[PDB]
């Protein structure tokens, strides 16, 4: 991809670099800034710079929709991410989901989400 | 006003008064009718005089007791809204307004609910929870939150798991409801699970006991060391209570 | 021996010699007794705070009148709303103590004449000094003086009275300049 500046000449980055994550292209929020916008405006600072090297993390919208829903026989889902292996608390605190309504519905802390087994 | 406060009423005025005032002591003047329920032999409505003593009642205008006397366990003698009463005082109390206080318990709307020691105390008392959990009108915060609560509590020591200061706890529970509210509800769902922690103490401190040897130990809130949350649910303990 | 010292090496966690060079540490060195203060790797540190068996086991700890949940309501154990306020004393509030008295020892009449004594005080009627020279022997000795009529020294809240400790207990022998105070 190649960019165009704002003097008017171009900034040639590579497609594995424009991603926002390398699990995703786009955004996953408006305030968030895209990465050719990133270049455009800080090219100066990463001009003999590897990009290969940079932190580029995955990211969670992604990953919490490849996990699959849960299900439970009732109105009612308790949700508390706890470890099970080892001491302490270590999770997030204990929220009660409603499920009673169609569709599944997530944790505020953790995206798991759950339905009323249909 | 009652149906029976306006029912009699006309011949309290065609008769006279102090013929109705010829009955009872004197403060808890009149005929009564009560409704005798329960175990008991012969299930009866009569009208007696009040001031009645109980065992004259049970005994004279109904079968007696189903199994004999002793075989008493507790009698309520004022609905659902009334604390229990023990063997101990039936025996020579009057139904009246005055002594039913004077015992810790009131003359309700007369009916009386007689209770075999071959029943379980605990499931009448947790029953009138969930009795005035579904009827709460769900207004003021005490009765919503507290009846729930409540039934949540006794649910579990009908089957053991719970710990024997969790019943001084939900004494204190009662007492959060008891003056706090709009209505009587809450003093009405307070007040039975007041007379079972009154009378019935070591009843619910053997079922503990039962469960701690039949299942295992437990926790406050009835949680066990295996219990966690896995997969949206509670799976390492009983769930007492819950069918939705 | 005294209760503190001096203790053998073998009671030290420390590493040694061992052998001949034992042997000839302790004829070599002024103290015998001191030690060579590498930690025993063996005992020392291990098992390492990051793998301790008492993690899985530990519990949040408690006291029992707090961690009631029946009898234990916290109006009652709420210290710091129960604050001690700060008592300020300005020229008139002490006439007041010292013209009329105190809820311990009353000079005041009676009803709404002992209002007004008082109302005279509030405002400014009868002075700080002119209560002084009014005052009694009896209301100095004993109210603002003591009742032997001496000063109030400047209060101690826990008193110390040192003892010194000489000789053979003491941390230094007799001849050095510092000494010992229990
Ligand atoms: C030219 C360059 C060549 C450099 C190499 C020299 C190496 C050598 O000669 O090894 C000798 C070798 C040194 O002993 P080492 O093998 O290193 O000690 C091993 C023990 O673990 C040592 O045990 P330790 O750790 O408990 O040490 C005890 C120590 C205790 O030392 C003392 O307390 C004595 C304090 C000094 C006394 C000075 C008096 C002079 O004694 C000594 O180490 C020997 C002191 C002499 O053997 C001799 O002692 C021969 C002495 C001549
Ligand atoms: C929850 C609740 C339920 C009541 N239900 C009745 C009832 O079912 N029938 C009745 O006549 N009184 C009932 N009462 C009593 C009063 O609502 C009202 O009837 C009043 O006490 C009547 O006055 P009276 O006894 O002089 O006739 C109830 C009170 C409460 C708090
Ligand atoms: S106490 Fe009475 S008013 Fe309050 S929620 Fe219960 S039924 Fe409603
Ligand atoms: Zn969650």
């Amino acid at each position: 991809k190649s960019i165009i500046s704002y003097n008017g000449n171009t900034i040639e980055i590579p497609e594995e670099y424009t991603k926002q994550a390398p699990n995703r292209d786009s955004t996953w929020a408006p305030a968030q800034a895209s990465k050719t916008e990133i270049y455009k405006n800080n090219m100066v600072r990463f001009e003999q710079k590897d990009l290969s090297k940079q932190p580029m993390p995955y990211a969670g919208i992604e990953l919490i929709a490849q996990q699959p829903v849960r299900f439970v026989h009732g109105n009612t889902a308790v949700c508390d991410g706890a470890n099970h292996n080892g001491p302490g608390a270590q999770g997030h605190p204990k929220i009660f989901i409603n499920v009673d309504a169609p569709g599944s519905h997530a944790c505020q802390y953790c995206g798991t989400r759950y339905e009323k087994e249909h | 006003t009652n149906v029976e406060t306006v029912a009699v009423a006309p011949t309290i005025l065609r008769r006279g008064g102090d013929w109705f005032a010829s009955f009872g002591r004197e403060r808890n003047s009149g005929t009564k009718l009560f409704c005798i329920s329960g175990n008991v032999n012969e299930p009866c409505t009569v009208e007696e005089e009040m001031s009645i003593p109980l065992r004259e009642l049970l005994e004279k205008h109904c079968g007696g007791i189903k199994g004999g006397w002793d075989n008493l366990l507790g009698v309520i003698p004022g609905g659902c809204s009334v604390p229990i009463l023990p063997k101990n005082i039936c025996e020579d109390v009057l139904m009246d307004f005055d002594a039913l206080k004077d015992v810790q318990s009131g003359l309700g709307t007369a009916a009386v609910i007689v209770i075999n020691k071959q029943q379980d105390v605990i499931r009448a008392i947790q029953r009138f929870a969930a009795f005035y959990k579904h009827e709460s009108c769900g207004q003021c915060t005490p009765c919503r939150e507290g009846t729930t609560w409540l039934l949540k509590a006794m649910d579990r020591f009908r089957t053991g798991q719970a710990k024997e200061r969790e019943i001084d706890m939900l004494y204190e529970l009662t007492k959060d409801i008891e003056g706090h509210t709009i209505c009587a509800l809450g003093d009405a769902a307070a007040w039975p699970i007041q007379g079972l922690i009154r009378n019935f103490r070591p009843e619910m401190e053997t079922r503990m006991k039962k469960f701690h040897d039949e299942v295992g130990a437990v926790s406050v809130g009835g949680w066990m060391k295996d219990a966690r949350v896995e997969k949206g649910k509670v799976v390492g303990a009983p769930l007492p209570g819950v069918h939705h | 021996m005294l209760p503190g010292g001096p203790v053998p090496v073998f009671k030290k966690y420390t590493v040694g010699s061992k052998g001949i060079w034992e042997k000839l540490r302790v004829l070599l060195a002024i103290a015998p007794n001191r030690s060579t203060g590498n930690p025993i790797v063996p005992l020392y540190r291990v098992p390492t705070p990051g793998s301790r068996p008492e993690a899985n086991v530990y519990q949040d700890p408690s006291s029992y009148p707090t961690n009631d949940i029946a009898e234990n309501p916290y109006w009652k154990r709420d210290h710091r709303r129960a604050y001690p306020q700060t008592a300020f004393f300005d020229q008139k509030t002490v006439t007041g103590l010292l013209e009329l008295g105190s809820e311990a020892t009353p000079r005041i009449a009676d009803g709404e004449a002992g209002t007004k004594a008082l109302a005279n005080i509030a405002n400014g009627g009868v002075s700080f000094t002119q209560a002084l020279g009014k005052s009694s022997k009896d209301v100095i000795y004993g109210e603002v003086l003591t009742v032997n009529g001496l000063p109030p020294v400047a209060p101690t809240l826990a008193p110390k009275q040192w003892k010194i400790i000489e000789g053979e207990a003491a941390i230094y022998p007799k001849g050095y300049p510092c000494r010992t105070f229990h």
